[PDB]
RNA sequence: UGGAAUGCGAGUGCCUAGUGGGCCACUUUUGGUAAGCAGAACUGGCGCUGCGGGAUGAACCGAACGCCGGGUUAAGGCGCC
RNA sequence: GCCGUCGCUGGCAGUCGGCAGAGCGAGAAAGAGAGUGGCGCGGACGCUACGCCGCGACGAGUAGGAGGGCCGCUGCGGUGAGCCUUGAAGCCUAGGGCGCGGGCCCGGGUGGAGCCGCCGCAGGUGCAGAUCUUGGUGGUAGUAGCAAAUAUUCAAACGAG
């Protein structure tokens, strides 16, 4: 609201907070990003390294659906199934492992950050990282590849 | 037109408003810039420090026992001084009682 | 002019954008109009399913 | 005339919460009294953190509270945070905890209680621990915010690992000149 | 013979003249309401000797006699009999002022009730 | 025996306006016959600052300022104004 | 002496009363501790804790920043069993006052129909300037002036002239 802003406090103060010497003039320095390679060079180099120039290949007609690959780490793996799924498997004696289907939860690749609980599991997924596969195998699990 | 060229007038006045602070000092200084060959070995020295862990425990316990053993075997004016004693809230507690008993 | 740290911004307001501002104050009116036509269509085609 | 500077006379520090919350201010009335009329420095620290702003009161995750309440000698001590206790899905087992917090998220409440723990409010801490005895005061990570990635030496200086402000992230967004020696320079 | 306050301390005013605005004697367009002069060369703003004075917190009144009427009371505007009764328990420090827009009919009742409650009225003889 | 004196609470982080024409003096100092000229160093000023004194005066001398009473002073004064 | 600012991140929930017992400012840590053996019916104020109270230091300010306004203007939600033809707004006033101030209250007059306080919301919200816009009015001033082209006079009439 306008009643809480500086203008109400700047009534009677001539310059309105812009100074008597420099004044508030229209566009000193240029408009927008003018001067980036010129009188504004220090700001751009100091705060925006890399801004000027070109790097890497072009790709025409990029379709971001083709590279769709949501990832999940192993430390969040057991959140995809219910809590009773884990405890029932942990306490059961037959040794049956539950199937966790990451694609059903909306993930494609499984990544290795984290530590799994000491509990066998069967993991279905399109992709696995190397370390994810070993951590899943270290607890007695198995990796299953889906398409 | 022509204008002034250069001055440092008023500059030491500005530098000292927030003080000319010396660089901050920490007990551990970074190993950036030290000899790469020397640093490579210092990392190898740190890496295998755990090899001699058991020997240090044995020596430390041995030293502690010896250290403890030796230790266990080893082990203005009289008026103003009197008055300063009486006025002491603890030490003069009984001396003050004697005066009170005498006064009555 | 840039001032200390910040983001470099390129607003697309270099045309006569105020000549083509589409407000949405008729939005409640549209919702009532579309709803009133779903009902009038459902009555017309009853008992055929209203969805289609 | 006296030769003195006045620029530092006024100390910038909160004497109260900016919040108008009437329940928070009732707790400040409570701990204003306890801090004043008891010699317990714990009360002073809690009174100070009740004035603190939202970013000076980071949330404490469940996993981090378990770690700090598992160090030796901290059995049967009430964990205290002037902030929010958030749940951590990366934890498998929750021990029996006694915690005092301003807020505990709905899922953190079920997990703490389901393990046999007790969740207090700060008005209940005062009645149980008037001087703060037998407590473990805990704080969330203050630098655990996205802003602190952008602070420090400006990104375009040597050995500056500060994060820049880019509208988008990608190969076309601030990566050519100044970020690789092949384009002008790197530093 | 009027009601007296609980105490009547001496009222000390640091200043009794008003702070008239600069150059407000020279023009009609400049009213005497105080405006802080802000011109660069303004000699009143620079506190030159012999010039119009400026208000500053030093002129503040003693907190014990501030807002105190010469009679020793402090006023409190009232619009009806009901508002008047709030002064029942502070009738020795606060008097009643009836608002200007209260009709002559209603002033009789407010003045009549105030006498019963021993509340002093600043303007009891108005609109008779 | 916290290992000289003296004084003093410190550290740290974000956001940030105006400014980016200056000018003057002691001392040092370049050019110039010199300039109330041009150009530097140091510190202090004026700029942003009233007040006592120098009749008068941006900068000199004293002294820096909330609104008052009493006392005493600084630099300067005490024929009369 | 008084005002404010800052500091003490100072003190006060103990107004613990006849279900009573009044203290914790003092040079020098920690209990006005608890126990086990050897007539009257009484006692000020306080505490909107966003309150109240104490002690000490301090107070120049352009550009510029920040805070607080029970400063002011218009409208909106609430509230004031608000005000008002027994007189609203507005306006005027050598009337009485309050506030450091922005301002405000009351008295008297004119006026003739609406208006305000408080908690919140909102803004086309505060003028001395801009050779500012529009309208009004001054001094100048009964002044410059009513001087290009030769020229009028007598009598009578109408008529207030
Ligand atoms: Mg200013
Ligand atoms: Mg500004
Ligand atoms: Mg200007
Ligand atoms: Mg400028
Ligand atoms: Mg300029
Ligand atoms: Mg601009
Ligand atoms: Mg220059
Ligand atoms: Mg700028
Ligand atoms: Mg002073
Ligand atoms: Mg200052
Ligand atoms: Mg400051
Ligand atoms: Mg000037
Ligand atoms: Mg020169
Ligand atoms: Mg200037
Ligand atoms: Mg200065
Ligand atoms: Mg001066
Ligand atoms: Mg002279
Ligand atoms: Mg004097
Ligand atoms: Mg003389
Ligand atoms: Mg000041
Ligand atoms: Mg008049
Ligand atoms: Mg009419
Ligand atoms: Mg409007
Ligand atoms: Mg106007
Ligand atoms: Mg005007
Ligand atoms: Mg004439």
């Amino acid at each position: 609201p306008s009643r809480l802003r500086k203008t109400r406090k700047l009534r009677g103060h001539v310059s309105h907070g812009h100074g008597r010497i420099g004044k508030h003039r229209k566009h000193p320095g240029g408009r927008g990003n003018a001067g980036g390679m010129h009188h504004h060079r220090i700001n751009f180099d100091k705060y925006h390294p890399g801004y000027f120039g070109k790097v890497g290949m072009r790709h025409y007609h990029l379709k971001r659906n083709q590279s769709f690959c949501p990832t999940v780490n192993l430390d969040k793996l057991w959140t995809l199934v219910s809590e009773q799924t884990r405890v029932n498997a942990a306490k059961n004696k037959t040794g049956a492992a539950p199937i966790i289907d990451v694609v059903r939860s909306g993930y494609y690749k499984v990544l290795g950050k984290g530590k799994l609980p000491k509990q066998p599991v069967i993991v279905k997924a399109k992709f696995f990282s190397r370390r994810a596969e070993e951590k899943i195998k270290g607890v007695g699990g198995a990796c299953v590849l889906v398409a | 037109a022509k204008s002034k060229n250069h001055t440092t007038h008023n500059q030491s006045r500005k530098w000292h408003r927030n003080g000319i602070k010396k660089p901050r000092s920490q007990r551990y200084e970074s190993l950036k810039g030290v000899d790469p060959k020397f640093l490579r070995n210092m990392r190898f020295a740190k890496k295998h420090n755990k090899k001699g862990l058991k020997k240090m425990q044995a020596n430390n316990a041995k030293a502690m026992a010896a250290r403890a053993e030796a230790i266990k075997a080893l082990v203005v004016s009289r008026k103003l001084h009197r008055l300063a004693y009486i006025a002491h809230p603890k030490l003069g507690r009984r001396a003050r009682a004697r005066i009170a008993r005498g006064l009555r | 002019a840039p001032s200390r740290n910040g983001m470099i911004l390129k607003p697309h307001f270099h045309k006569d954008w105020q000549r083509r501002v589409a407000t949405w104050f008729n939005q409640p009116a549209r919702k009532i109009r579309r709803r009133k036509a779903r009902q009038a269509r459902a009555r017309r085609i009853a008992p055929r399913p209203a969805a289609g | 005339g006296v030769d003195i500077r006045h620029n530092k006379d006024r100390k910038v520090r909160r004497k109260e919460p900016k919040s108008q919350d009437i329940y928070l201010r009732l707790l400040v009335k409570l701990y204003r009294f306890l801090a004043r009329r008891t010699n317990s420095t714990f009360n002073q620290v809690v009174l100070k953190r009740l004035f603190m702003s939202r970013t000076n009161r980071p949330p404490l995750s469940l996993s981090r509270m378990i770690r700090k309440m598992k160090l030796p000698g901290r059995e049967n001590k009430t964990a205290v945070v002037v902030g929010t206790v958030t749940d951590d899905v990366r934890v498998q087992e929750v021990p029996k905890l006694k915690v005092c917090a301003l807020r505990v998220t709905s899922r953190a409440r079920s997990r703490i209680l389901k393990a046999g723990g007790k969740i207090l409010t700060f008005d209940q801490l005062a009645l149980d621990s008037p001087k703060g005895r037998g407590t473990v005061l805990l704080s969330g990570p203050r630098k655990g915010r996205e802003v602190y990635r952008h602070f420090g030496k400006a990104p375009g200086t040597p050995h500056s690992h500060t994060k820049p402000y880019v509208r988008s992230k990608g190969r076309k967004f601030e990566r050519a000149r100044g970020r690789r020696a092949s384009r002008g320079y790197k530093n | 013979a009027a009601l007296r306050p609980l105490v009547k301390p001496k009222i000390v005013k640091k200043r009794t003249k008003k702070f008239i605005r600069h150059q407000s004697d020279r023009y009609v367009k400049i009213k005497r309401n105080w405006r802080k002069p802000r011109g660069i060369d303004n000699r009143v703003r620079r506190r030159f000797k012999g010039q119009i004075l400026m208000p500053n917190i030093g002129y503040g009144s003693n907190k014990k006699t501030k807002h105190m009427l010469p009679s020793g009371f402090r006023k409190f505007l009232v619009h009806n009999v009901k508002e008047l009764e709030v002064l029942l328990m502070c009738n020795k420090s606060y008097c009643a002022e009836i608002a200007h827009n209260v009709s002559s009919k209603n002033r009789k009742a407010i003045v009549e009730r105030a006498a019963q409650l021993a509340i002093r009225v600043t303007n009891p003889n108005a609109r008779l």
